RNA sequence: UAAUUGCGAUAACGAACGAGACCUUAACCUACUAAAUAGUGGUGCUAGCAUUUGCUGGUUAUCCACUUCUUAGAGGGACUAUCGGUUUCAAGCCGAUGGAAGUUUGAGGCAAUAACAGGUCUGUGAUGCCCUUAGACGUUCUGGGCCGCACGCGCGCUACACUGACGGAGCCAGCGAGUCUAACCUUGGCCGAGAGGUCUUGGUAAUCUUGUGAAACUCCGUCGUGCUGGGGAUAGAGCAUUGUAAUUAUUGCUCUUCAACGAGGAAUUCCUAGUAAGCGCAAGUCAUCAGCUUGCGUUGAUUACGUCCCUGCCCUUUGUACACACC
């Protein structure tokens, strides 16, 4: 199965991880560890409070993400 | 974001390379009817490539939760510089594979 | 009297009517500034009449648009006919002719429809089916 | 003795009424009440749609009828004989004619 | 920004109304899982419950876990009202009821079992097994088990 | 598709016969000629005839008809 | 009073058609060919086209006061707010009605087929029509029925012309 | 003289009939015609109901 | 309705175990189409009838 | 130098007047709100139970402003969506009475709606002030 | 050529019906004639934001002006126009330009000679004949039935979900109908979660319902591939509406119950541009009842611009012992 709740082993894999990827989205997230989708999203605007990851496009079906700087 | 590039140069750069360059049609055959070799007008190259690459970003996305837009850009990349794990660079192969024998 | 010019543009039973007069330069659709038209992603549709010719033409006029009919896409076509097609009969009348000329050649060359009408109207049901060419479905044995 | 008077004509044929209103029309300001000329209101189409068939039977056929129903109106103001004589003068087989005295 | 991890706090697989509750799923759908709670049932019982909706079902603290319950079996005097209750004005007992989990199985027999000891036509149609409402059955409903 | 009848193609062989040095190379006017020197019963068949004559005219002036 | 107009035109078109049609069956002895109704304020006037016009205006005004009568009781009309009318007819030669008549009433008087189809297409021809039709079904005799098509002269069948210069 | 010869008749169809034919079967109460489809076809001229299109 | 519900048989299980006629799964048969030109009322008709009415 | 409503869009105004309802705290926001659904064509109720009702206070605002006068059963039509019939095909259905009613009767008492002649309720002087305030505040926010 | 539509060839010449013309409807008209039952600008009066004059409104007539949008009269407009490429140098086809429109401009109405034992005697106070006619096959009344369910088959509606569902929010049609000696189309207020109730109101209607504020759709959020929040069958309990009458559930509403269905075998239907498909709306019926139909608009394509391979149909030739014509 996902994971609907973090781990704190799973927020450790987030931070050290996502500056990674160049592309991010709510599928990125989901594939690339295990996450709940729902908890994806969440993961996706607190990633961007300060930013590791910068959005070039928000949406409601898709959100467009890029590394961090 | 993945390619850089341009966005459009390679949606193109897709359409040129999922175009089938030879195909197939169904000869009368006489019961069980052989295929005759033919080659395909540009404009079926356009045709057929866009075809391709759609309903093999449909079929992707379908029990798939990635989105429409997502699964067309890994249809779309995978074929700008041909993958063959792109559904159109994989059917464009095969329909000039069987169009090479039967002639 | 002030110098304004009316007209109008159509697309489908969408009509959008334009009302053209001298001054600030304000464009505005039903009451509203063109800025805000939300059928969203056709915005630069209702903002194509403006980048053609430039903004800078825009400065004299106050353009005032209302639409009535159709659907969220055809007034979309409706209103983006009524200003190009504003334009020039305010130049047509108010300025030089080989300056509308100028207005109408760039709309024309780029034209999706901008001036010129979409005649496509809808085809009767006929009966036999659930549209014009659609029909139900037979049997046999 | 000027009233301010509405005359309505309804009728399914149109050439009859046309030139009942162009015979109130021309009557009228010719010796120049004061105008208000004819306000056409929109056409009114009654549709009936049936089968072609007795019975049930054969492809299934559908014949639509129309009866096509044309208003309009004019406003005069005068007073006495041109009041009953513009009613009663001008009239035609098939055209409805009505004559309001104001408003209300 | 909800995100969090804790240790032990998050438990999948809890267990209540003689039913196991989905430990992974947000609560007011983890729990419609029992017989008697719905989407709408559920979701009204954790606003009366001061219950962040928010959550998952693994979390939820045993005290909040007894609350959904208190309220789910006494809807009547949570301010719940008597339209938003499955079973009312009963027939015999007369009064405002919520049944739920394996009792919906039991008072719903016991229905069926009423008219079929009064043999009315409906518990006639229930006994053989055939459609109870008013429908055809000529062309529908084959396959039958 | 377009094919004009014997109705049309006999009022456009008829009027040519007799009125060749009243006619034209261009459709406008001798429509016009049309509502003079005949009588026609509705507006698209005299447009209809004019459009053929002069149809005929056209290629009268690029070499003699068999007609 | 006060109906609306869309149901009053359509009521006062019943009105014509169920008047066309009682004068039909009560004046068909005396060649009714149709009638016109004339709406004035002040008398509604009835106008009726029959060949034999002295027995529609019967005995000194009589039966023509039988039919007004009958008109006034029928469709709730106060007595002289209606009026019944009488013409001879234009060439009845040129009525389809008339001659569907004169048609019946050969056969039904004797007469055999041919004669009388041939007599009716001819009278329509010699009263200056363009073209006559007349079409018998039946079975004119014994068993199985067949059609006689009887015709002279020029028949249009297709267009808009149908409507203006042919009547059935 | 006497009561128990009939029963409502103030609505649904048989309350209606077709003015000419008196069939209650099809009934076209539009516009307050209330003639039988297949009557109306007949007298739909005389009505003055003529099909254009 | 004491009787009926009573009634053993006549419930739906039963139904369900028998099996089901072929008259079902039938065809319509069609009885008789080719004789239909054929008149079958065997008079006919004399030339001297077809001649006086027509 | 001046704004109107009609020059804030649509969504950003009712957002930014619907949580200024809710931080202004007199509204009369009705003592069910937890337990309607808004419509008898929906399914599940409103997702977030605490500032819906504000949500649609501030759209019924913004939408009777626009206009001359707008009444309840304009605004049930309104805000009446497509409702499933299940296994028989969509129709339109018209929302609840009761909510609308109730947004109309709580405005009145901040007084940004007012019983209008010609029936129906229609925007204040007062509430056409308060509006184009907000109106102004969301475009000046953005800068 | 869509056309026996024509060009031609010609023992034929000249013609008629059908085709075409015709009519209706949908496109254009800043040209004509007008309009508070259609609109638009100005002026009064008046709200709010701004201070720069301005922006956005309110006022059914305060008053003036106009006809661009709307309505429908009369006209105008296309004729395949113009040039070019083909061909018998014929009718025509193809290209480009211009045009509101160049597929018979789109789509319809009408529609020849013959034919069928096609359907309809259950539309008809159309009808020949036979049947029945007072224990009626007349007619009415009560109730039941037409819906009865192991199953075979047709038209369909809802789905399998993420190009989605759910919640907010944004918010745009056209065709329509509608109350008199009487209960219609119904705004507005109030009550009710709802459905509904109620007190009033406008409209016999370009006037009031109605901008039918329709749905798909758009935006923001929630759910996250789990028969899951996809699907909503079956069923339990309660509340309302129509009706003399709702049981065998009329319909609607509320909570619960949460099935098959994971894209459908062999087969097989409909379709070429505002069309296919998606989407709702009005009208018919209708006391109540649409999963039906007749129309309407909204969103809006992929593919063809062909052939006789398949399935029909026609024409010519041909054969016949058929002509009641291969039943
Ligand atoms: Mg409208
Ligand atoms: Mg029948
Ligand atoms: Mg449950
Ligand atoms: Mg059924
Ligand atoms: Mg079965
Ligand atoms: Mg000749
Ligand atoms: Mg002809
Ligand atoms: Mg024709
Ligand atoms: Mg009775
Ligand atoms: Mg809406
Ligand atoms: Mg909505
Ligand atoms: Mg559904
Ligand atoms: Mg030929
Ligand atoms: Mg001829
Ligand atoms: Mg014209
Ligand atoms: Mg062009
Ligand atoms: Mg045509
Ligand atoms: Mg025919
Ligand atoms: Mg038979
Ligand atoms: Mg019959
Ligand atoms: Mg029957
Ligand atoms: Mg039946
Ligand atoms: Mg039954
Ligand atoms: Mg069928
Ligand atoms: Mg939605
Ligand atoms: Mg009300
Ligand atoms: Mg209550
Ligand atoms: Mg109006
Ligand atoms: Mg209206
Ligand atoms: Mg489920
Ligand atoms: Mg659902
Ligand atoms: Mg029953
Ligand atoms: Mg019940
Ligand atoms: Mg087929
Ligand atoms: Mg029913
Ligand atoms: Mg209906
Ligand atoms: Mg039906
Ligand atoms: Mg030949
Ligand atoms: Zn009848």
């Amino acid at each position: 199965q996902h994971a609907v709740i973090l781990d704190q082993e799973k927020y450790d894999r987030i931070l050290k991880e996502v500056p990674t990827y160049r592309y991010v989205s709510v599928s990125v997230l989901v594939d690339r560890l295990k996450i709940g989708g729902s908890l994806a999203r969440i993961a996706l605007r607190h990633l961007e409070k300060e930013g590791i990851i910068k959005p070039i496009s928000k949406h409601s079906k898709q959100a467009i993400y890029t590394r961090a700087t | 974001v993945l390619t850089d590039q341009n966005p459009i140069q390679v949606v193109v750069d897709a359409i040129t390379n999922t175009g089938p360059r030879e195909d197939t049609t169904r000869v009368g055959g006489g019961g069980a009817a052989r295929r005759q070799a033919v080659d395909v007008s540009p404009l079926r190259r356009v045709n057929q490539a866009i075809a391709l690459l759609t309903i093999g970003a449909r079929e992707a996305a379908f029990r798939n939760i990635k989105t429409i837009a997502e699964t067309l850009a890994e249809e779309l990349i995978n074929a700008a510089k041909g993958s063959s794990t792109s559904y159109a660079i994989k059917k464009k192969d095969e329909l000039e594979r069987v169009a090479k024998s039967n002639r | 009297a002030v110098p304004s010019v009316q007209t109008f543009g159509k697309k489908k039973s969408a009509t959008a009517v334009a009302h053209v007069k001298a001054g600030k330069g304000l464009i505005k659709v039903n009451g509203s500034p063109i800025t805000l038209v939300e059928p969203e992603i056709l915005r630069f549709k209702v903002y194509e009449p403006l980048l053609l010719v430039g903004l800078d033409k825009f400065s004299n006029i106050d353009i005032r648009v209302r639409v009535t009919g159709g659907g969220h896409v055809s007034q979309v076509y409706a209103i983006r006919q009524a200003i190009a097609k504003g334009l020039v009969a305010y130049h047509q009348k108010y300025v030089d002719e080989q300056s509308k000329n100028e207005l109408k050649k760039a709309f024309t060359s780029y034209d999706r429809t901008l001036l010129i009408a979409d005649s496509r109207r809808p085809e009767p049901k006929k009966f036999g089916g659930k549209g014009a060419r659609s029909r139900f479905q037979k049997s046999y044995r | 003795q000027i009233i301010k008077i509405r005359i309505t004509l309804t009728s399914t044929k149109v050439k009859q009424l046309e030139n009942v209103s162009s015979n109130i029309v021309k009557n009228a300001e010719q010796h120049n009440l004061v105008k208000k000329g004819p306000v056409r209101l929109p056409t009114k189409v009654l549709k009936i749609s049936t089968r072609k068939t007795p019975n049930g039977e054969g492809s299934k056929t559908w014949e639509t009828y129309e009866m096509r129903i044309h208003k309009r109106y004019i406003d005069l103001e005068a007073p006495v004989q041109i009041v009953k004589r513009i009613t009663q003068i001008t009239i035609e087989p098939g055209v409805d004619v009505e004559v309001v005295v104001a408003s209300n | 920004s909800l995100v969090v991890q804790e240790q032990g706090s998050f438990q999948h697989i809890l267990r209540l109304l003689n039913t196991n509750v989905d430990g992974n799923i947000k609560i007011v759908y983890a729990l419609t899982t029992i017989k008697g709670v719905g989407r709408r049932y559920s979701n009204l019982v954790c606003k009366k419950a001061d219950v962040d909706l928010h959550k998952r079902a693994g979390e939820l603290t045993q005290e909040e876990l007894e609350r959904i319950v208190q309220i789910m079996q006494n809807p009547t005097h949570y301010k719940i009202p008597a339209w938003f209750l499955n079973r009312q004005n009963d027939i015999t007992d007369g009064k405002d009821y919520h049944t739920l989990a394996n009792n919906v199985e039991s008072k719903l027999r016991d229905d069926l079992e009423r008219l079929k000891k009064i043999r009315a036509h409906r518990g006639i149609r229930h006994f053989w097994g055939l459609r109870v409402r008013g429908q055809h059955t000529k062309t529908t409903g084959r396959r039958r088990a | 598709g377009r094919v004009r009848t014997k109705t049309v193609k006999r009022a456009s062989k008829a009027l040519i016969e007799r009125y060749y040095p009243k006619l034209t190379l261009d459709f406008q006017t001798n429509k016009r000629l049309c509502d003079e020197i005949a009588t026609i019963q509705s507006k698209r068949l005299r447009n209809k005839i004019a459009g053929y004559t002069t149809h005929l005219m056209k290629r009268i002036q690029k070499g003699p008809v068999r007609g | 009073a006060l109906i609306s107009k869309k149901r009053k035109l359509v009521a006062d078109g019943v009105f014509y058609a169920e008047l066309n049609e009682f004068f039909t069956r009560e004046l068909a002895e005396e060649g009714y060919s149709g009638v016109e109704v004339r709406v004035t304020p002040t008398k509604t006037e009835v106008i009726i086209r029959a060949t034999r016009t002295q027995d529609v205006l019967g005995e000194n005004g009589r039966r023509i006061n039988e039919l007004t009568l009958l008109v006034q009781k029928r469709f709730k009309y106060a007595p002289g707010t209606i009026v019944l009318y009488a013409e001879r007819v234009q060439d009845r030669g040129l009525s389809a009605v008339a001659q569907a008549e004169s048609m019946k009433f050969k056969l039904l008087n004797g007469l055999a087929i041919r004669r009388a189809a041939y007599g009716v297409v001819r009278y329509v021809m010699e009263s200056g029509a363009k073209g006559c039709e007349v079409v018998v079904s039946g079975k004119l005799r014994a068993a199985r029925a067949k059609a006689m098509k009887f015709a002279d002269g020029f028949l249009i069948h297709s267009g808009q012309p149908v409507n203006d210069f042919i009547d059935t | 003289e006497n009561v128990w010869f009939s029963h409502p008749r103030r609505y649904g169809k048989g309350s209606r009939q077709c003015r000419v034919c008196s069939s209650h079967t099809g009934l076209i109460r539009k516009y307050g015609l209330n003639i039988c489809r297949q009557c109306f076809r007949e007298k739909a001229n005389d009505i003055g109901f003529n099909k254009f299109r | 309705n004491e009787g009926a519900i009573r009634d053993k048989t006549a419930g739906r299980r039963n139904n369900r175990s028998k099996d089901v006629t072929d008259s079902a799964t039938t065809k319509k048969s069609n009885t008789r189409r080719a004789t239909d030109r054929h008149s079958r009322t065997g008079k006919t008709d004399t030339k001297k009838k077809v001649n006086q009415g027509w | 130098p001046g704004v109107s409503v009609r020059d804030v869009a649509a969504q950003d105004f009712i957002n930014a007047y619907a949580s200024f309802l809710q931080r202004q705290g007199k509204l009369e926001v009705p003592g069910y709100v937890d337990i309607v659904k808004t419509s008898s064509g929906n399914e599940m109720p409103p997702q977030d139970a605490e500032g819906w009702f504000y949500k649609r206070a501030a759209s019924v605002a913004r939408h009777i402003y626009m206009r001359k006068q707008v009444g309840v059963g304009k605004l049930n039509k309104l805000y009446g969506g497509a409702k499933s019939r299940g296994v028989r095909p969509y129709k339109h259905i018209d929302a609840s009475g009761s909510i609308n009613r109730k947004v109309l009767q709580a405005l009145e008492k901040i007084g940004i709606v007012e019983i209008s002649p010609k029936g129906g309720r229609r925007i204040s002087e007062n509430g056409q002030r308060d509006l184009d305030r907000i109106a102004a505040q969301t475009l000046e926010e953005d800068e």
